[PDB]
RNA sequence: GGCACCUCGAUGUCGGCUCAUCGCAUCCUGGGGCUGUAGUCGGUCCCAAGGGUUGGGCUGUUCGCCCAUUAAAGCGGUACGCGAGCUGGGUUCAGAACGUCGUGAGACAGUUCGGUCCCUAUCCGUCGCGGGCGCAGGAAAUUUGAGAGGAGCUGUCCUUAG
RNA sequence: AUAAGUGCUGAAAGCAUCUAAGCAUGAAGCCCCCCUCAAGAUGAGAUUUCCCAUUCCGCAAGGAAGUAAGAUCCCUGAAAG
């Protein structure tokens, strides 16, 4: 009989800047770190996990030919509806939407798992509204 | 071009140059101009 | 047997100065060049002369060995006396002109042919057949040369169209 | 990007200063005024409200009278917007004229289209119909609805449904005459919507 | 075509009509390289699926030939797309006849004439239209646009200029 | 912004080369511009304006019961259905 805790759950709110990363192994730090894996309280069904923000979406960076390469697809409900953007498109226009797709890949799915893609605010520049809730300042673990 | 999947040499002055990952025949003459694709 | 390991002597009208981090600024009575190079290449200052070094034996070392240096000795004589292209053009009614600065090629068309060297480059137009493209870069003089030949590429039968000074165009004969 | 909004009226004939016949519409616009001028520095982008109608007192609500009495007229029956115009020239609660467009320049018009109702695939999206004999019972009807190997229909098989009232633009249209004593324009041409329907006349996309 | 894995307590089978969508191994249009490409026209090849891609004669026909256009009259997927959407000419029921086979009753990827195309949509899925609640007060209007659909074709004539 | 293609500079590889760096053109195609829908965009947004923060309980949280601006039932109808 372990703890297994539910409204228990004290929420900390982090600052990750995504200057110079690669958005895989980025992602992977944040999307562990927003179900709660690092803490010790973790139970796995009431989302134990802590808010995450993300500054500096726009110079996040890739390895090899995958600026031009990587090509997010998006097919609508409608016949002959896919579309296509390239990791570049995707990074000059809006990389807040290329990291939230990372992340929304690697939380789990269903209903807890969108309620833990609700915690991450990804922003461009450093604007970062959010100064009411003490955000420390986070760096990851490689 | 010459886009063939054998590029090689026809005569003495033709040259094999690896241009941005395709294997290609430049000459002077110009049906000598091959790729590889 | 290699162009990276000799030297470049820098005797008068070019003054070289490294300023910012690989950012090599050249200077002169003809214009000053600023070129920025990759951060592996090493640059050394040896008094009136450049002196390039690599630190390894690889690839991509030899390449950026020969680059950064040829680089370097066109900005050297480019700031020193810089650079020109000519261009012939043969034809029947086929002709240049320039007006202030923009180029009028009348050519074959039968519309005005109006190029502008923005960036500051100095053509002549010497006489009505030639048009010479003359600066500092050699990478900016020969891409408007190229810009210029563009515009009419010569037909093998008749040599028609821009050309340059001592292009061997090919003949053939259509009968 | 100049404009305004009026009401239509009906279709005219008007000869242009030769033989040449000119089928009008009839544009009632009495004069607009910006009620509402929104800028960059709060909203985002710059454009500018217009009011076209005068009802009365009744008709009209305490929000609207607020809204409207910023810049005192009367309460107006139709609020549109327009994207983009000349803000310097635009002030609030100014009466925006007929006296703007002449005969000479090029007009988009958008106007709400008439509406017809749930109607068949044939008179909404012009598909035609299976043979009235030979044996054939199928006439009027839209079509197979697809393949077999989706298991399902795709989306946009056209269907019977409710035709008309979309707003709708007709682009590149041709002022005939301006008659800003009776706050009139005249547009060569056909404008979509039913009669005493707000139609807006803006300057063309050209 | 091989094999017989699903279906014989039923998976309707050709052609056409309606409606399309998709692939590119591109028929036209767009950009090109090579030429034994002077020019106009071409041949081949490379990239490109955005749009377009005709109306008749005979035939059940797909196909094919022909007529006359076109810029072009592209090939193939979707149960050789689409019969709880339609037709039923052909196949493939019972009648009958011909040729031929069989002693015979009868048989023929031989021909010919005639022959019942059932079903009030529960769910998904489409196309439209509402009602609830949400949107941390309750309201009336004007909106930004994430996103989504559409549109995207092309001839000839004059001038440059014989 | 590119695809095919065409190039400059230009090495590796004293040269040559559209090359590894650096640069530039270039299609009815891609993204827009053009037309429509669109905040249920649960990420539910943004403006302008209206109403105001009452009455009882109960020891509180909260409940109910008049309302305000506003809307609806019902009625006259069509440009809508
Ligand atoms: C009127 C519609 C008839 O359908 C069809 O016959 C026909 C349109 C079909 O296509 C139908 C769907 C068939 O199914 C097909 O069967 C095939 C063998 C196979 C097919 N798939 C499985 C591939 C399957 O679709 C089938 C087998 O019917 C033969 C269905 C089967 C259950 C029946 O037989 C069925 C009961 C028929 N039937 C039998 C009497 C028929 C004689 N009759 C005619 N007219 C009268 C009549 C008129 C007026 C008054 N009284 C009587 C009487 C009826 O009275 O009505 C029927 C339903």
């Amino acid at each position: 009989t372990p703890m297994a805790n539910a409204s228990t759950i004290e929420r900390k709110w982090l600052v990750v800047d995504a200057a110079g990363k690669t958005l895989g192994r980025l992602s992977s730090e944040v999307a562990a770190i927003l179900r709660g894996k690092h803490k010790p309280t973790y139970t796995p069904h009431v989302d134990t996990g802590d808010h995450v923000i993300i500054i500096n979406a726009e110079k996040i960076e890739l390895t090899g030919k995958k600026l031009t390469d990587k090509i997010y697809y998006r097919h609508t409900q409608h016949p002959g509806g896919l579309k296509s953007r390239t990791a570049l498109e995707m990074r000059t226009n809006y990389p807040e939407k290329m990291l939230e797709l990372a992340i929304k890949g690697m939380l789990p799915k269903g209903s807890l798992g969108r309620q833990m893609f609700k915690k991450l605010n990804v922003y461009r520049g450093s604007e970062h509204p959010h100064e009411a809730q003490k955000p420390e300042v986070y760096e990851l673990r490689g | 071009m010459k886009v063939r999947p054998s590029v090689k040499p026809i005569c003495e002055k033709c040259k094999v140059i690896r241009r941005k990952g395709k294997v290609m025949v430049i000459c002077e003459n110009p049906k000598h101009k091959q790729k590889q694709g | 047997s290699r162009v990276g390991k000799k030297l470049l002597e820098i005797p008068s009208d070019v003054t070289v100065t490294l300023n910012d981090n690989n950012t090599v600024a050249v200077k002169g009575p003809k214009g000053e060049l600023t070129r920025t190079f990759h951060p592996d290449m090493e640059i050394k200052v040896e008094d009136n002369v450049l002196t390039v070094a690599r630190p390894s034996d690889q690839k991509e070392h030899r390449a950026l060995h020969g680059t950064t240096r040829s680089l370097l000795g066109n900005m050297v004589e480019g700031v020193s006396k810089g650079f020109e292209r000519g261009l012939e053009l043969v034809g029947v009614g086929y002709r240049a002109s320039k007006s202030g600065n923009k180029l009028v090629l009348n050519v074959g068309y039968s519309h005005p042919v109006e190029i502008v060297p923005e960036e500051g480059i100095e053509i002549e137009v010497p006489s009505q057949t030639k048009v010479v493209v003359k600066g500092t870069d050699k990478e900016r003089v020969g891409a408007i040369a190229a810009n210029i030949r563009a515009v009419r590429s010569p037909e093998p039968y008749k040599g028609k169209g821009i050309r340059y000074e001592g292009e061997v165009v090919r003949r053939k004969e259509g009968k | 990007t100049k404009g305004i909004l009026g009401r239509k009226i009906g279709m005219t004939q008007v000869f242009a200063e030769n033989g040449d016949l000119i089928p009008v519409t009839v544009i009632e616009a009495a004069p607009n005024v910006v009620l509402q001028k929104k800028t960059a520095e709060n909203d985002g982008y710059e454009a500018i409200q217009l009011g076209f109608d005068d009802k009365r007192e009744k008709l009209s609500n305490k929000p609207e009278k607020g809204h409207v009495a910023k810049a005192e007229t009367a309460p107006k029956r139709f609020v549109k917007e327009l994207r983009g115009v000349e803000m310097d020239a635009y002030e609030v609660g100014q009466e925006v004229k007929v006296e703007i467009f002449s005969a000479g320049e090029i007009v988009d018009v958008t106007g709400v289209s008439k509406g017809k109702g749930f109607q068949g695939a044939i008179k909404r999206h012009g598909q035609s119909r299976g043979p009235m004999s030979h044996g054939s019972r199928y006439h009027r009807r839209p079509g197979s609805m697809g393949p077999v190997d989706p298991n399902r229909v795709f989306k946009g098989k056209l269907l019977p449904g409710r035709m008309g009232g979309e707003q709708i633009t007709v682009q590149n249209l041709e002022i005939v005459k301006v008659d800003a004593e009776r706050n009139l324009l005249l547009i060569k041409g056909n404008v979509p919507g039913a009669k005493k329907s707000l139609i807006t006349v803006k300057s063309a996309v050209k």
